[PDB]
Order: C-alpha cells, then structure tokens, then sequence
RNA sequence: UAAAGUUGCUGCAGUUAAAAAGCUCGUAGUUGGAUCU
RNA sequence: CGCAAGACGGACCAGAGCGAAAGCAUUUGCCAAGAAUGUUUUCAUUAAUCAAGAACGAAAGUCGGAGGUUCGAAGACGAUCAGAUACCGUCGUAGUUCCGACCAUAAACGAUGCCGACCGGCGAUGCGGCGGCGUUAUUCCCAUGACCCGCCGGGCAGCUUCCGGGAAACCAAAGUCUUUGGGUUCCGGGGGGAGUAUGGUUGCAAAGCUGAAACUUAAAGGAAUUGACGGAAGGGCACCACC
C-alpha cells in the first residue's frame, strides 16, 4: 500500500528528474528525493577560535564561514539520524523542526 | 614581470573574489545572473571579466521568491555585458 | 525466489534449446 | 449557497465572471471614437486592437497592439461608445 | 473545589460596576468604510464618529516562507 | 479541448446578444463591401480583413451590417482563392516544417509535429472533399505542396 | 425584528457596537459568512454589516424567548472572555451557564454527573465551543452563536454575526442578547435604558483586577 | 441449467486484491451540439 | 606556473516550468515549432475515441566510424569470512561519449486510458489578461519594469471537509453506482504450470509481439487490527545495572 501521497519525492509534473550522489555513500538518488543539507559552519571549532583570534595579526578579522551542501540518501540520511521515522499521522508534518 | 636590486615587481595578473563570498552571497530564492565578456583594454592586455549578481527581494515583498523571468535575465545579462565591455 | 532471477533462468534454459535445436 | 438565484445575477457578480459563463455571454472589449489634437477627424479604434492603427489625417501611431488592450498614445482623447 | 458557598462569593466579587461605561465616551474612531457602513443605515449622521483616515499602504499579509 | 494537444483552453471571441449595426458605424452595407473588395485586391484573407475592418473602422461584426460573411462575399464577387485559408495555412506550415527538417534532420520533434499538421491538413482535405470545396481528386502531396504555397 | 419599529436598531446601540469593535471582524472570511460582511478595509479586515447583526440576535432572542422553561436554554463559553458574560446572561435571563471547559459526553453520556438535555444551545465562538457544538448533531438540539467572519457555520443554526475576539465586544453582544431576551419576555421595557450596563458582562484580566485593587 | 452480478445487454471489474497498451497519430468501426409549426 | 584531452554543467534548482511519453538546466546566435491568455477576426460541425497502419520511445545490449578523461559489467589481485565464486579496497576490458544503422523493452508509475458535463471550501504558485491605494528604477510626466491588493482563464500541486464513494488504505475523484445506461479504446475471470511449450511474425544477435495444454492445488492474495519479534528510532527504570 502506498506509504506517502508524493512517493517519497518531489516529481510533481516532470516524468524525470536529474540524478545526484550521496555525499556519504556516493549513491545515485533523484535530486528531490534526496535529503539535503546547508550547513554554514564556521571554518574553526568553538574551541580553536580563543587561539586563532589571539593569534590573529588583524583586530577583528572575522573568520570566514563553510558552505557545505550535503546531499543523502535515504538510508544513509536514516541511519546518521538527519531524519528518523515519525508516526503515520506525524509523517505528513512538512514544517522543518525549529532547532 | 621584473626583478631588481633583491626587490620584485608585480603586475596585475587577475582578480577574483574568495569563496566565503561568492557562497555566501548564493541563495535559493533569488536568481542567479552570469555573464562574461573577453576584452581588451587599450593597451593590448586581453582580459576575462566575470559578472555576477542575484535578483533582489523588495522590501514590502510577501511572495517567497524573487525570480526573473527568462528575458529579464537576457537583458540584465546583456546590460552586464555592455557596461563591462565600456569600462574595461 | 526473485522474479527477474526466474525470467534470467528461463532466458538461459531458452539459449540451451536453441543451441539444442540448429 | 443552495439558495442562489441563477435567474437575476447582480451585475457585479456577471461582470466578475468570464465572458463566456456569464448568464448571457458579452464581451469585455469595446469601440472607442480617439482624436488627436494633430488631426481633425476621430476615428474608431477596437479596445483589444490586434495592429498599428494610423491617424487618418497625420502619419502619427494611435494605438500598439499588446497582449489584451492596445496601448492608446499618449494625448489622443479616446471615447467608448454604447 | 466546587461548593455554592464558593458561587456566590464568586458573583459576589463580579458584581462590579465601573462608574463610566467603557463603551460609550466623547469621540470613537470610524473609518471611511464603516462611516459608508453606517450611512447605508441611517446612522451616519452620529456625531460622537470621528472619521480617521485609513492605513497609508496595503501591508497586511505576514511574509510567506 | 486541443485537437492535437492536451490544452483545455477556453480563450475566444464572445459575440454580443445584438444581432444590429452599432449605432456609432455609419458605414454603409455597400461601403463595407467596397473595403472588403479593396482588402482583398490588396492580398489579404478574410480573417485579416475582418481583423483591419474591427480594428480601424469600427465594423465590429460584418455580418450584421452586409448581412453576409466575408468569405461568402468574396465568393460572389469573384475574388475567392481556389482552396479554403486554414487549409492553405495549415499546408503552409506543413511545408515550412518540412523544409525545415531537411536541414535538421535529428528533429524527432518535428517530425512528431509534422505528423500532427498533416494529420489537421487531411481531416480539412477530407471535410472540404465532403462539402465539395474542394476537387474529388484533391489530395494533398510531399513535393508539390510548395507549389501551392 | 420584522420591520416593527418598536425592534428598530438604535443610536445608542450602534454606538455601543461601534466603541466595542463589533463590526469589526478578521482578515479570513467563512464562505458561509459573507452575507454578513459589508465590505473589506484598506488592511484586509473585513467589517461586519451590523444591521443584519441585530437582526439575527433579534432572531436568536426569539428563539430563546420560544423556550418557557429559561433553564432548559445552555449557554456555552470555553474562553475566558466570555465566561462572566455567560454568567451572568445566565443570572440575568435564567438559563443554564457552562463557563470553562465543556465535559464531552455532558449532552450524551446519561451516566455522567453533569448530563443535562437542554432545549437550546448558545456558544461565544464556533471554533472554541467546536465540542458542545457536535454534541448538539446528537440530541436534536438547535445551536445560537456568535460568530466571526472566519467562523465555520457547522450545526449553527442562528449565526450572530459580530467579533467575537474582543472582551468588550463578547461581553456586549451577550448584554444585548440578554436585554433582547428580556425585552421579549416583558420583564423590563424598551422605553427606558436598562439599569445594567454592559462593563458588567466583560472580562478583565487579572492584573486589571489587581489594577483596581 | 439455476445458484453465477464467478462472462455482467439488463449487470461485473481494471490505484494497492487479476487487470489501462510506454506514448501519441491514425483508417475502418462506434459515437456525434442548437436550430425549421 | 602552464599545456592537452575527454567527460559533465554544482551552488542558483523549487512538491517550479516545458514536452505525447521517453525526457529536458553554461552563454550567444540561427531554424522550425508549441501551449496558455487576448480576440465584437475567419470557416461553419470540419468533432471524440479508435481494429489496420504509423512516428517517438530511459538504460542496457548489437553492428560499423571517431574518440577514449572519469567511472566501470567481465576479469586479475588484496582483504573479510567456517566458506565469499559477494559486500570493502587497488587495478581494470566491453561499455560509459559522439556519428550512422538496429533493438522497442523498464516499478516506461499517478502501479489510476482519452473526450464531455455536474458536484464544497481555502490559501498558495506558474503563464497570460484585466482593475486598483501606495512604495521603488529608468534623474522629473505617462508607458513600462520590481513590489502590494484583488479578479478572470488554462496549468503543477497542497490543505481542509459527514459531497459522495470504498474492503479499507484512502480518493474532490478512485464522487454523481441495485435510485445501476454521456461517448469510446484497451484489458481481467481462484493460485500455480507460465508469459512456459508450440506455430507464426520481427531482429545480425540478444530477444520483441502473439501465446497454450496436460498436470497440480484450497487456497494464493488485498486492506486494516491485536500481539510477538527486529543486528529500527526515541524515551524510562534498576547496586540481582553502572558511575
């Protein structure tokens, strides 16, 4: 029986959509099927950036961030716990978790 | 281009912006606009200039994206284009 | 037993009669 | 709803509506008599005009022809008629 | 908790009456809509109404996404 | 809906309940008839005529002030082509498209849309053969279609 | 009202409307309550035609009066905005009050210790009084509410239009429900003001009350 | 033979139980808008 | 720091668009199309669906020609393992790329034929058109762009609903069905044997289309429910758990 109204995707008026590989398992996934990922991160950790800006020739240099786009697939997007599975009525939620 | 007298003398080689920049400023609302033209100053040196700018949400604007249409970005690509190639 | 691995079997077993029958 | 009366429309209603399911079909468009003050005879101009209408007496543009209604030029006094 | 005693003491502590109505005071804004409104009923003619103007732009809607 | 696509458009003229001359047109049955004399002499087919005769001089429907449709007027004065105008449009593009496919012949999708303007071009063959617009023997060819265009 | 000018719609009552904000309602609008809307403000929000506010409390105190038993009429609030005007149309008029929450099962479950079968059913809003509302599709009971623009009209069957967001609003429909109501009845005339005022019906918030004390 | 509306013209089914052709075009076939006392 | 080759067009990129479907994403130009909207233009029934027949049809595969970066059936090793003829790793042939000729198959899926009518609501979004406060750019006026608020028409969808339907899951179509008839094509008849044998046809092949019977069997199966289980996730408890 069908689990999900839109298959597990976003192929809504198109017969296909362009592939991509997870950046996990380099899996080949339909672009919106893919679960993706926009981590802006700063380039240091919470623990280097005490030495790094002490160390730092400028006054106030603002360390440059990291645009990172992750692309996974179901499995590998399951198991690294981005998304987990909800029950039959919370799985139509679409709202993003506040975080 | 030179060395003398333990002292280097550099010319302008190229430009570019770094990639915190140019990934910060993509966003998925917007649209994207590149355009590029091969030019030569008037002085002989032949360059490669590459333009890019995004469409921008106004400020009473409700609607989520803020994308031009596919002549929109020709003519916006074509005025990158021709400023580019009066200025250089 | 798979579905395809059957029909694999059956295209094979089809293969082994035509060099059986020339 | 279940009691709307489909016999007597209120107009704003039937001018709301596509010109085709309206109770009896009419069309949004119209004739306009426009003047310019360059010539001395009107002439009659569709409102929805599909080609470059002339002055009848000038060589001036009266109307463009766009995807609904021509854009009239500017300072030609147009009028709808009926 | 729920006893009678408790019901009357309770309506006995509503029975307050301020000494002016909130309602009813000198001058209550309208706006032009309702001041139309209120014509269309014969009452358009108050003059406790204050015709104030309405909102400069049309921003109402929250931005969507 | 479309004939040969899957649009469900309802776009088209929608003609007034009044069947009489607009009160602004003062143009006369037989005046109306010159015009569409002169148009015609000037090389233009019924649908431009009524186009310029709505669009300029105020006829809103040409029926309703001659009492008979352009075509047929045209007819009666003599002046008619020999075959109808969508089917010449539609032989027009057929050709078009053709000669556009000798140059670019990978065009699968020409190919498909040229399948699609010479099926429209036959079913109009075959309802003009039936009203007898058209000559029994008219058929409509791969080489001298662009003799009749 | 019927056309009697003695039920006419007053100066004094459309100012009171008027200083409550009745008239003014939301931005959504129920399909179901667009005969009620008068037109659209400049801001979205849409302004409640009060001439056919009165006539259908006009029509909901008719409907009440049409009930000689006051008890057997429940009025309804789960909102702490209406809960002391429903009190206190309750005191006034004689019907039976549910201020707070509505147990499930009170109109259909004979077991339970709050079961009561009223003849009549009156609710602040639609939307908050949704529970009382279902129950009334299982007992044959016919439904009064108030109702905003974007009220849903199911099982409403006398829909008073007005904003029934506003403690001064809610409190004074409820007032003018309860002044209609007795009006009908013969107790208090319509010649006079009544001696209760609508501030009594409203509802403060608590650190109004410890404002004033 | 009825039961069998499990051969369905009356009168069955074809998303997931068996099942809509991958997709259009297309001749025969079937079907075909208002209107005339 | 350059140079060469081949492949591919990230981010922008969306339950967005276009195409009959397969499918389609750097710029610019040329070429022929196309829907929708607008239309007081033209014809005047020219239409719907369709045996036969025809075009197109992912990937893989097959012939020749070019190329040959990456990846990579087969294969060679290295690991892991009781064993691994696999999963993992290093290489690596065909292939992957383009041209021409074949092949015509996919969970080719919305597992849902097409045309037409009627039947609730709501907010979005794409294109076109219409109307309107107000903001912004073209230094200032209108036009027009970008917004804002509505309306109309087709379109991809979504939410909601005791429309109605259904075994239910669910579906505004899968509704308007014992109150059963709008038109038409294809197609199913318990499970296996079996999409097999056989004949025919198509193909260079691989195979494609059409396609049984003997025999066997009381069930296969659909949806949902309660348990039990999980080398599924999340919570909670305990010195017969730990710190």
């Amino acid at each position: 029986t069908k689990k999900r109204r839109n298959n597990g995707r976003a192929k809504k008026g198109r017969g296909h959509v362009q592939p991509i590989r997870c950046t996990n398992c380099a899996r080949c996934v339909p672009k919106d099927k893919a679960i993706k990922k926009f981590v802006i991160r700063n380039i240091v950790e919470a623990a280097a950036v005490r030495d790094i800006s002490e160390a730092s020739v400028f006054d106030a240099y603002v360390l440059p961030k990291l645009y990172v786009k992750l692309h996974y697939c179901v499995s590998c997007v399951i198991h690294s716990k981005v998304v987990r599975n909800r029950s039959r009525e919370a799985r139509k939620d679409r709202t993003p978790p506040p975080r | 281009e030179d060395v003398q007298g333990k002292n280097c003398l550099t010319n302008f080689h190229g430009m570019d912006l770094t990639r915190d920049k140019m990934c910060s400023m993509v966003k998925k609302w917007q649209t994207m606009i590149e355009a590029h033209v091969d030019v030569k100053t008037t002085d002989g040196y032949l360059l490669r200039l590459f333009c890019v700018g995004f469409t921008k949400k106004r400020n009473n604007q409700i609607r989520k994206t803020s994308y031009a249409q596919h002549q929109q970005v020709r003519q916006i690509r074509k005025k990158m284009m021709e400023i580019m190639t009066r200025e250089v | 037993m798979r579905a395809k691995w059957r029909k694999k079997r059956m295209r094979r077993l089809k293969r082994k009669r035509r060099k059986m029958r020339q | 709803p279940l009691a709307k009366d489909l016999l007597h429309p209120s107009p704003e209603e039937e001018k709301r509506k596509h010109k085709k399911k309206r109770l009896v079909q009419s069309p949004n468009s119209y004739f306009m008599d426009v003047k310019c003050p360059g010539c001395y005879k009107i002439t009659t101009v569709f409102s929805h005009a599909q080609t470059v209408v002339l002055c009848v007496g000038c060589s001036t543009v009266l109307c463009q022809p766009t995807g609904g209604k021509a854009r009239l030029t500017e300072g030609c006094s147009f009028r709808r008629k009926q | 908790i729920s006893i009678k005693l408790q019901e009357e003491e309770r309506e006995r502590r509503d029975n307050y009456v301020p000494e002016v109505s909130a309602l009813d005071q000198e001058i209550i804004e309208v706006d032009p809509d309702t001041k139309e409104m209120l014509k269309l009923l014969d009452f358009g003619s108050l003059s406790n109404l204050q015709v104030t103007q309405p909102t400069v732009g049309m921003n109402f809607k929250t931005p969507r996404g | 809906g479309r004939m040969h696509a899957p649009g469900k458009g309802l776009s088209q003229s929608a003609l007034p309940y009044r069947r009489s001359v607009p009160t602004w047109l003062k143009l006369t049955s037989d005046d109306v008839k010159e015009q569409i004399y002169k148009l015609a002499k000037k090389g233009l087919t019924p649908s431009q005529i009524g186009v310029i005769l709505r669009d300029s001089h105020g006829v809103a429907q040409v029926r309703f002030v001659t009492g008979n449709k352009i075509l047929r007027i045209l007819k009666s004065k003599g002046l008619a082509p020999d075959l109808p105008e969508d089917l010449y449009h539609l032989i027009k593009k057929a050709v078009a498209v053709r000669k556009h496919l000798e140059r670019n012949r990978k065009d699968k999708d020409a190919k498909f849309r040229l399948i699609l303007i010479e099926s429209r071009i036959h079913r109009l063959a075959r309802y003009y053969k039936t009203k007898r617009v058209l000559p029994p023997n008219w058929k409509y060819e791969s080489s001298t279609a662009s003799a009749l265009v | 009202s019927g056309a009697l000018d003695v039920l006419q719609m007053k100066e004094e009552d459309v100012l009171k409307f008027l200083a409550a904000g009745t008239h003014l309602g939301g931005t959504n609008l129920d399909f179901q309550m667009e005969q009620y809307i008068y037109k659209r403000k400049s801001d979205g929000i849409y302004i409640i035609n009060l001439k056919r506010t009165w006539e259908k409390l006009l029509l909901a105190a008719r409907a009440i009066v049409a009930i000689e038993n006051p008890a057997d009429v429940s009025v309804i609030s789960s909102r702490n905005t209406g809960q002391r005007a429903v009190l206190k149309f309750a005191a006034a008029t004689g019907a039976t009050p549910i201020a707070g929450r509505f147990t499930p099962g009170t109109f259909t479950n004979q077991i339970q210790a709050a079961f009561r079968e009223p003849r009549l059913l009156v609710v602040t809003d639609p939307r908050a009084d949704h529970q009382p509302l279902t129950e009334a599709s299982y007992v044959n009971l016919p439904t009064i509410a108030l109702c905003n623009t974007d009220s849903p009209l199911r099982y409403v069957d006398i829909a008073i239009p007005c904003n029934n967001k506003g403690a001064h609003s809610v409190g004074l429909m409820w007032w003018m429900l309860a002044r209609e109501v007795l009006r009908m009845r013969g107790t208090i005339s319509r010649e006079h003001p009544w001696e209760v005022m609508p501030d009594l019906y409203f509802y403060r918030d608590p650190e109004e009350i410890e404002k004033e004390e």
